[PDB]
């Protein structure tokens, strides 16, 4: 039948189209940035008082 | 403020058991008042500009 069965040669296998089960897609949540209340006290200021 | 006879005979003691006044009684007067303000916030500073 022109069917042998010893050749090893297993193709180069199969293209994975799609899943089966969609990925759901997350809202992105970043954090702090360059203003991210931070302490630093520098000045403290001087409020004179105008009466 | 003008007090009344019921405050200046439980001042005196001598009330019989159970009568609350069996001790003399001292009393204290207390005033509060509510007032406005206005605080100022500016340079990351605040205060009190009228005072």
């Amino acid at each position: 039948g022109a069917n042998p069965f010893r050749p090893p040669l297993a193709h180069q296998g199969l293209s994975k189209a799609h899943v089966v089960k969609t990925a759901v897609s997350v809202a992105n949540r970043s954090a702090g940035a360059e203003p991210f209340v931070t302490r630093n006290d520098p000045r403290a200021l001087a409020m004179e008082l105008a009466n | 403020v003008t007090m009344s006879p019921e405050s200046v005979v439980a001042a005196a003691g001598g009330g019989n058991n159970n009568s609350g006044y069996n001790e003399p009684q001292r009393f204290a007067l207390v005033v509060i008042a509510v007032n406005h303000n206005v605080i100022r916030i500016m340079n990351g500073s605040m205060g009190f500009p009228i005072l």
